[PDB]
């Protein structure tokens, strides 16, 4: 029984940088894939990225310039840190766990079928306070 | 990269078989046989139904299934149930390796 | 021999040698003194009993017993993976058994600490019931079997038995039995003991998941002979009364006639591991499935051997359907569902029926012009001529064999929880400190325990093209190496492993 | 032949058990926390001397074919004639046959005495040396759930009144 | 009693050599109960399991003798519009039998495809074809494929022939008879036979209910949550003595007549046969087996009964096993398990664990010309063919 | 899917002449086996030859002594549900090799 | 021995025993005639070989070799799993080639349409190389071996070598092989080929992974 | 993973070789080497590892 669990400040001020962080219990973060998504309040998902214990990351192209996804293998808990923010920033992020290959044959990217998932948490990005 | 595209709604009585389809480029979806389908209920993590275009997870009924023609894959839903309406998203690996979602579908079951 | 000179050596290891394999294991052990040296009356009303289905009457005694009847005793998970990814089916042989390095020691408490020193005139006594006069206890998936990392030393159960009741109070013909007036050998410390056995002619357990399911033995190109009743009625209206009849065939696969029939059922109530979908009431006992003898209910575990749920449900089991075994660690009362391993019976599915569902429908009526066709449900079926079935899978954690009771009759002897029925069991050993005096020096007894068992394998024929379902291990990087010790040396089985990966024919 | 047996078992099918010793094996002791909604859970707790009824066992009492019980006290007994419609029977080619004696179960339970099976005893002769590996021919074999509980749904059983060979009976 | 017969076969050449996937899905889908899962294979199989192919219009099998002889293998073209068959005699014809048990069993399914009851005329060889492990239409990852390639085989010209023996395994004699007495007329010492209750339907049609009752009406085991119809079922009598006109739904063998069409055929197209000779030990199949009590009869509680719909054994059961028609299938194979009751089969006959083996056969493909440039992939062109030739298998008896 | 055997080349010298693509090296390794249509008549009848070719090798193993105590990596194929059967031919009848399979699964010590 | 009597049966299958294997592969093959029995130089500059590196000069022969270099022609992917699981180690030892039931063709075109029919009278020439006189070529790993599945049919692949060159033109010191002056045996539909080989001895290859 | 490449034609341009009388000839496979470091699954080591055509898989690009 693998969890994920998103915690993180509920409320962004524009123009500020965005963190989250999901803290695996039950696994070890091993050699899977840490993704992000989000979700736009009644809208469909976004890819945002994905992180790997060797450091590696591929991100959103639309994305790529203003988004960071951290590990930290020590506490069992990655991060997210998303830039500039502006009010198409608000969403539900999830983070979710890329499948387990069976086999090490091959050389290959991830394709991306995720197996366990975050609750999410919804993040506001608004001037209000 | 551009989403992939879906019907915003699909509806079908308890009993019916019932195809949802997701329409993308040729690099995207067309070019590889890596698309995977996400049911979400309200409020709920969306769970994996379909991966690598037609194989499903244990712990997923025979009753879902998917197939794949051209530039465009398609989700069948085989006899379907009250517990079967969600929101029924289409993912797919690009050429760039970056992954792209459609713009998700619901289901509703009539009656 | 001597006090000086070692009276066994240690062997533990296995040798893999065509179609036998022989285990060898050996272990430390530690023997105190049970009940002060006093046979005692046990029964449910001295704890309370508060449950007639819990009541019982027997005695406890100051001996102890050896248990090595679980199989992670004679295998190590390496030996354990060789057996069940090579081999179709295996059975004990021969059993040798040695007892030695005795040494005993005393208790004392000098001023305000304690002081153990060796006490050297002092013997053990140890004797084997190979006539099986004794209750035998062994078949009851007790805890206090021989550890399964050989580096662990371990506390000798203390034996007992129970005999007949009425409530709590015995009967006029409830029995007693003295354990000293058997014949037994006594051990100083310069002593040891051994004896062999023999195992009794017994089938090979199965270890091998059928390739193809009891209704799809048929050819898929080729229609049947047969005909089968396919339409009553020509169409919608008043007397429409027809009898059509079609061929079986490949378009029709349900209704072909069939040489055979899945195996007997008992039913299962069905619980999710997802708790939201669980009922919101306790029906734990309430919804359980039971057999009365005597007046008192006990519940069905494990049950008959039947598949633990349709394919594609996994997160479904039978509510006394399985075994389940606790993880590492894990406390006696209400642990959670993650602490424990639940076991599952999926690979019998395609000659048993599932557990939780009806074993099928029949007619429970006449049909006539004033009267529509009828059908009920059966809940529970016996055996009936031409029903196959598989028994339940053996696991690394579970028992090995039991003792099929003394009695007129059974039917197909092999034990519920899996494993060898045998009348003639590996007998029970029965050991005991010697008192040394109703006040008596406090002492108690160690030394070393050696098994060896062989085991005949049946080799796999199979041309089977594609590769094989085998047990292994992934390759992801984690914190502890799985079945191995951890950082504060606690070695942990991480899950039940089964017997059944490579396939046949059916 | 096989020798008869003259003789009756001092235990008990289900007393077989050690009653000194736990189980290594787990049994579902809980399927709710406590009063109220949305309470559902999984417990588990290890099968011991405290609870013997819930142990798993290796084996199983032989079958039953439920006989009508009648009391030896004509006041206990029902004031109508139950001799024939009672009776358990068994019918071949259209015509019914009473089944006597039956098969070999226990005549009454441990104290009732003045109980005895309608058709199901050699006449008044009981079999009370049987009931250690053989259900009571008054009473039901035992148990079974009759559907999938759910959250709407709860557990529902019905009893078994007649109960034909299972692999791993014993019986006298 | 020896019996001892001979036909001519034509062997034609499946799916030009290759073995195929077959499904649920290939056959068009829609029905779970109904969805299966595996393979066709290029090669044929021989089938005698029916008796009628050994006889002419107590006992048991013993010694099994079979011969494959005269071999003759045809070479078709199409020279301007007209189909030419000329001979080739260089060509082969693979045949092996498999004594080892490692292929799926398929002869036990009572299929077409046998032998003809007419020694004059000649049939066409049935195709051998698997079904495995499935979910729905899908495979798991247990479903096993057999190349019938990796066999050995001997391979056959024109001039060779082939021939094996093989020996029955010791079975109880069929009983051929009707028991003058039954069991009640004889406080009893015996009960009958176990009982699965089937639906009763009556040859006249006004008697039965206006409604469709076929699938619903019918007595089913569930495995793995797909439905089986029951059938033919347990050997019980096909009805209570007095009336004909009812049969068990499932409960009874049916037979085509000569040339009877293949669907919806009316009742005077197929002969529906009849167990009423077991009636003496057997219970009937569309009745129940008996009454139990309910309760605890008292001064305030009648005594209750109720209707015991299905049996299983019990101990003191006697019963008769389903008789064997001319028609009807010889043996079926044990599974392989690790426990079964009373394993002979319920359409009838003798089982056995190691029944006589199957036995496959193929036309060794032939290319057409290749290309004169290399090329890697495999050959798909080929040239027409078909075989033809001698079958004769003989069968020692016992009689008692 | 990979090489066998390689012909180590006729030379003076050579270091550990295992092949780079893999398998055993060998100065004479299994000999060429050349083969050829006998000409029937610069004009002749076009012509072509087919027929059946087996092969037999004798394999020699070592067997595996280890005393790890944890399970070994194997390879296994996952109980998966797909349209096709790995290592199996598809509807239309074509055979596949899903992957490649490598030798190296059973561990030593170093 | 006869035209209408069957030369060889066919084998496939591996035995397990002990510490050894034995696998046997049968397969069904065709060869077409390649260069209509010409012998023909071939080099870079006849498809223009315009890079330096790619330069080439050698000779395409009417003879086509049988090549089971390849692993899944002797192994199932089931033996193959067998193997790997359970062994530290294996070699080969012992070949056993056969080559029987031959039958020849002959391509007529009719009118407009092709013909094929039995020539009884035709022979087919093989010969192995046992003291490994001509260019050795299968150890380059090519294409043309035996199919990794055993129904299907597959084409002998062409004989061809290399040798010097200076550019796309040969020198002095460059070599021809003319396979006819090797013995060799004919062969006739009756007829049968077979020989076997010895292995010399090689070093394990080491089917397993370091623990440390 | 495509984007992490350097944005140029160094596919032979970039490529270990060993020349013989003037021809460069690629070094394929090469020395036996490990293909990755450990944790680094999306690299390989351009003609260090032998590389197998899936069923049916186009000749050329």
């Amino acid at each position: 029984q693998v969890q994920l669990q998103e915690s993180g400040p509920g409320l962004v001020k524009p123009s500020e940088t965005l963190s989250l962080t999901c803290t695996v219990s039950g696994g070890s973060i091993s050699n899977y894939y840490w993704n992000w998504i989000r979700q736009p309040p009644g809208k469909g998902l976004e890819w945002i990225g994905y992180v790997h214990y060797s450091g590696s990351t591929n991100y959103n192209p639309s994305l790529k310039s203003r988004v960071s996804v951290s590990v930290d293998t020590s506490k069992n808990q990655f991060s997210l840190n998303l830039g500039s923010v502006t009010a198409a920033d608000t969403a539900v992020y999830y983070c979710a766990r890329q499948s387990r290959s069976y086999y090490n044959e091959v050389i290959t990217d991830p394709k991306y079928n995720f197996d366990y998932w975050g609750q999410g948490t919804l993040v506001t990005v608004s001037s209000a306070s | 990269q551009s989403a992939l595209t879906q019907p915003a709604s699909v509806s079908g009585s308890p009993g019916q078989s019932i195809t949802i389809s997701c329409t993308g480029t040729s690099s995207d979806v067309g070019g590889y046989d890596y698309v995977s389908w996400y049911q979400q209920h309200p409020g709920k993590a969306p769970k994996l139904m379909i991966y690598d275009v037609s194989n499903r997870p244990s712990g997923v009924s025979n009753r879902f299934s998917g197939s794949k023609s051209g530039n465009t894959a398609s989700l069948t839903i085989s006899g379907l149930q009250a517990e079967d309406e969600a929101d029924y998203y289409c993912s797919s690996y690009t050429s760039i390796s970056t992954l792209v979602f459609g713009g998700g579908t619901k289901l509703t079951v009539l009656g | 021999d001597g006090v000086g000179s070692s009276s066994g050596n240690w062997h533990c290891d296995s040798q893999w040698l065509g179609d036998r394999v022989i285990t060898t294991s050996t272990r430390t052990w530690a023997l105190p003194t049970y009940n002060n040296h006093l046979y005692k009356q046990i029964s449910n009303s001295t704890s309370g009993g508060s449950s007639n289905d819990n009541a019982y009457f027997g005695y406890s005694t100051p001996w102890g017993y050896f248990d090595f009847n679980r199989f992670h005793c004679h295998f190590s998970p390496r030996d354990w993976q060789r057996l069940i990814n090579n081999n179709w089916g295996f059975r004990p042989k021969r059993l040798n058994f040695k007892l030695f390095n005795i040494q005993v020691k005393e208790v004392t408490d000098n001023n305000g600490v304690k002081t153990i020193a060796n006490n050297l005139t002092s013997t053990v006594q140890v004797f084997t019931d190979s006539d099986y006069q004794l209750p035998y206890v062994l078949g009851s998936a007790h805890e206090g079997c021989l550890p399964p990392f050989p580096a662990d030393v371990f506390m000798i159960p203390q034996y007992g038995y129970l005999t007949l009741n009425d409530g709590s109070q015995a009967v006029g013909r409830s029995s007693f039995y003295c354990l000293e007036y058997f014949p037994s050998q006594m051990l100083r410390t310069g002593n040891n003991f051994q004896f062999s056995y023999e195992f009794e002619n017994v089938p090979f357990h199965s270890s091998y998941a059928h390739s193809q399911s009891l209704d799809r033995l048929m050819n898929p190109l080729i229609d049947q002979y047969l005909y089968y009743l396919s339409k009553t009625i020509n169409g919608s209206g008043q007397n429409q009364q027809t009898l059509k009849f079609s061929v079986a065939g490949p378009s029709n696969m349900a209704v072909q006639g069939r040489n055979y029939i899945p195996g007997p059922s008992y039913r299962q109530q069905r619980v999710s591991t997802t708790v939201t979908q669980n009922n919101n009431s306790e029906f734990a006992w309430p919804g359980a499935s039971s057999w009365a003898l005597n007046g008192r209910n006990s519940l069905m575990n494990p049950g008959p051997a039947m598949a633990s749920h349709k394919e594609g449900e996994d997160r479904f089991f039978p509510l006394s359907g399985s075994l389940i075994f606790g993880k590492q660690g894990t406390g006696r009362d209400n642990v959670d569902a993650d602490k424990v391993m639940i076991t599952n019976e999926e690979e019998i599915k395609t000659t048993n029926p599932v557990a939780t569902e009806s074993y099928g429908q029949v007619a429970t009526n006449h049909q006539s012009a004033q009267a529509q066709a009828q059908t009920g449900w059966v809940q529970n079926q016996g055996i009936l001529p031409g029903m196959v079935w598989q028994d339940r899978d053996v696991y690394l954690q579970g028992p090995i064999w039991a003792k099929i009771p003394h009695t007129d009759g059974n039917f197909h002897p092999s034990p519920l929880m899996g494993g060898f029925g045998m009348k003639h069991p590996p007998p029970q050993i029965l050991i005991k400190n010697t008192p040394v005096p109703n006040s008596f020096i406090t002492q108690y007894s160690t030394g070393q325990v050696s098994v060896e068992i062989e085991w005949e394998l049946q080799k796999e024929n199979s041309k089977r093209w594609n590769p094989e379902i085998q047990y292994t291990s992934n390759y992801y990087k984690s914190n502890n190496v799985e079945f191995a010790v951890n950082t504060e040396g606690v070695y942990s089985e991480p899950r039940p492993i089964g017997t059944r990966y490579l396939t046949r024919n059916l």
